[PDB]
DNA sequence: CCCATCGTAT
DNA sequence: ATACGATGGG
C-alpha cells in the first residue's frame, strides 16, 4: 500500500536552482 | 583498450537500479578511472539524482580510456533482475563495441550467465552542484522516513517537514484530514544504526511533494541510514550511502 | 471522550473486518463503552460490534457520543499504525472530528490523526433475544476454510446440524460437495475443537458471499460461535479478547 | 475464492428484526 | 470399481498444478498397473505423459480398466480445497459418470468428499518409443525453472546447446542478447545440485520458452529434472515423482 | 535465502 | 477469468 499522488502545481524544477 | 568492474557483492548494482528506475528512463553513465558515476535528471526534470560508486569498492576495476556509456535503465534493469543475489556480477565494455556487458558468476560457481545490451546517444547536459550550507541535516533510519512518506502518502500530496533542536515533525492533508508524525531526537537506545541526530543551525518549515519522496525511498535497501539537508529555498538533499564504495544523492525542490 | 487501547492491533483488525460490509456507520460511545450497528450496502446482513470500557486503559466518557465514522477513510488511517503501537481515541464533544493518536514502542516517535466525522442518519434496529435450535463452536480458522472451499462449488451452503456433528454442502456446475466436522471429544487440538449444544436439528441454507464476507473477522478470534433456528437470522460472533465481540447477522433460506 | 452473487430468494434482515 | 488411497495427498495436487495450465481436459487410463495419462497441448505443439504405478499408492483396487475422461481445470480447484497434509482417496464405479476424491484430515476430525462430472473424451492414445538420445542434462529442478524464466525476458525462443563441457541457453530480442552456461559438476555432493551430461553426439536446439516454462509448473514434484535431446526430434522434459511414476513433457523444437 | 501470499493487468 | 509479478514472513 503506496498512494502515488499526483506532482503539485506548485513543483519547481531543480533547473531553475543549478545549471551547466 | 577496455573497462571491466568485478562486483563481488552483486546485489548492490541490482539495487542501485531499483532505485533509479521509476525516476530515470535513459542515463549516461561517466565511466572512468576513478569510478562509475551517473548524474541525471527525472523524466519530468523535477528532481536530479548522483550516483557515485567508486573504483576502490570494487574488486577487479580497470578503465582504460574515459567511457560515457548511454544506457537504457528500463533494459538495465530487466537485465539484472535476471542476476542472484548472491551473484558476483561484472560490467565490461570495449572503447569498439556499442554495448555493455553483464556478466553473472553465481555463488555455486558452475552457472554464468553473460548479457550484451546494445548502448545509446544521449545528447546530456551535466548540471552544476554548489556548495551549500544547511540550516537542518537529520540523520535517521532509512526505514523510518520510508514508512513516513509512505503513511502521509495517504493524506495527501505534499508532506511538511519541521525541523527543531528538540525533533523534526512530518506533516500532511487532504480529504480524509490531517496527520502530524513527531520524530524525537535518540540519546541512544541498542546503538547507533537506529538513531535520529539533527544538525540545527537554523529552525526550518519545508513543504515537499511525496511522489517524489516516495520515489527516493526506493533506494532504502542500500542504506539503514538516511540524511535529510534542508534550508529556505534551496533544493532537498535526500541521501543514501553506498556501504565505504559511494553513495546516492537525490535532490527535490521545495515549496516557493 | 478518550480511551487509551494497549493492543492497539485490536482497532486495527475490526475495521478490517468490517470494511468489506459497510461504507460508513454510527460509533455510539458512552461510559459502558464502544458499541456500532449496521446493516451492509445491500440491507442483507448486519453487524454488531461491541467493545466494553473495562478493556480499555483510559476510559472516559463524559456525554453519549454518537460519532458517524466513514469506515473506509478510518481504516487507510488506521493501516498507518503500527501493529505493536499504543492506540488511543479522543474526540472533544464538539466538533466533527475523531483524532487517533498512535506511540510506537520505543516511545519516539508520535503519530496523530484527526479525521472529518459524518452526521448519519442511524435507522436504530432492536435484535430479539432468541433461543436457539442449534449452537456450533469451532476454529474460526476451519470455518473460515469451509467457506473458502465451498465458494467454489457454488453460491449457497446447507449447514446441516446433527447430534454427533455438523456438515456443510454446495453443489453447482462442477459438482458437488460434502464438509463433515465430527465433535471433538474434548482434550485435542488444544482448544481447536468442535462443540455442538443441539435442541432441535436444522438444515438452513445461507449465501456464501456473505459468509465469506463475515470471516474477514477471523483475526480477531481463534473460536467462531455459529447459532441457528429455522427461518431465524444465523448469528456468526467472534469473540474480541475479554473486551467485547463483534456479531453477523445473516437471513437463511 | 469464486466471486459468488447473491440469490434471488433473499429475503432483506428488515423482515426479521426493526426497532 | 476403482479405488486408490494416497497417504501423501500433496502429490495429486501437485500433479494437477502441473498439468492444468497446458490441458483443458483429459482421459485418465485406470488400471491394474496403476494411473496413466497422456494428452496433446490445447495448441497441439506439445505432449504430456503422466505415469502413477499403482505400488506408489496405500490402497490400490481397480477390477477392470476404466478410462474416465476428467476436465482437469474442475479437478484442480477440488483439490485446491484438499489440505497438503490431507489423505486423498479416489474412487469411481464402472458404468459411471463421476469421480469421487475424499480428502481426511490429519486430526480424523473433517472429512472432505467431492463428486465431479467426466466427460465422455475418444483420444487415440498416441505410441511413445523407447529413443536414444545425443544429450541428456541432469540439472537441478530449480536452476532449470530459473533460466527457462530468467530468458523469457530477453525473447521468446531459447538455444539450447549441449557439449561435452557443458549446456548453454540463449536468447535474444528488444533487450539485447543473453548466454547462461551451466559446466558439469565435478564434485557434487548431493543429486539435489549437481550438473550431469551424457553426451553422444553435440545437439543445438532451438524451442519456444512459453511451452517450457509451462512444463517447470511441475519442479515441486522433484528437485531434479532431465532434458534429453536429438538432432530432429521431440525434447523431453522429465520430473520423477517419488516412489510412485513420473511426468514426461515433449515438445518439437522450432 | 527460499517459500508463501497478494494484487493488477490482460 | 486466469496468469504472472510483487511483497512480506520465517
Amino acid at each position: 500500500p503506496v498512494c502515488v499522488r499526483p506532482t503539485p502545481k506548485w513543483q519547481k524544477g531543480i533547473g531553475e536552482f543549478f545549471r551547466l | 583498450h577496455m573497462f571491466e568492474a568485478r562486483l563481488v557483492q552483486g546485489s548492490i548494482l541490482k539495487k542501485v537500479l531499483e532505485a533509479l528506475k521509476d525516476l530515470i528512463n535513459e542515463a549516461c553513465w561517466d565511466i572512468s578511472s576513478s569510478g562509475v558515476n551517473l548524474q541525471s535528471m527525472d523524466s519530468s526534470h523535477v528532481s536530479l539524482v548522483q550516483l557515485t560508486l567508486r573504483s576502490e569498492g570494487f574488486d577487479t576495476y580497470r578503465c582504460d580510456r574515459n567511457l560515457a556509456m548511454g544506457v537504457n535503465l528500463t533494459s538495465m534493469s530487466k537485465i539484472l533482475k535476471c542476476a542472484g543475489n548472491e551473484d558476483i556480477i561484472t560490467l565490461r565494455a570495449e572503447d569498439n563495441a556499442d554495448t555493455l556487458a553483464l556478466v553473472f558468476e553465481a555463488p555455486n560457481q558452475e552457472k554464468v550467465s553473460d548479457y550484451e545490451m546494445k548502448l545509446m546517444d544521449l545528447d546530456v547536459e551535466q548540471l552544476g552542484i554548489p556548495e551549500q550550507e544547511y540550516s537542518c541535516v537529520v540523520k535517521m533510519p532509512s526505514g523510518e522516513f520510508a514508512r513516513i512518506c509512505r503513511d502521509l502518502s495517504h493524506i495527501g500530496d505534499a508532506v511538511v517537514i519541521s525541523c527543531a533542536k528538540d525533533g523534526v515533525k512530518f506533516s500532511a492533508s487532504g480529504e480524509l484530514g490531517n496527520g502530524n508524525i513527531k520524530l524525537s531526537q535518540t540519546s541512544n537506545v541498542d546503538k547507533e544504526e537506529e538513531a535520529v541526530t539533527i544538525e540545527m543551525n537554523e529552525p526550518v518549515q519545508l513543504t515537499f511533494a511525496l511522489r517524489y519522496l516516495n520515489f527516493f525511498t526506493k533506494a532504502t535497501p542500500l542504506s539503514s541510514t538516511v540524511t535529510l539537508s534542508m534550508s529556505a529555498d534551496v533544493p532537498l538533499v535526500v541521501e543514501y550511502k553506498i556501504a565505504d564504495m559511494g553513495h546516492l544523492k537525490y535532490y527535490l525542490a521545495p515549496k516557493i
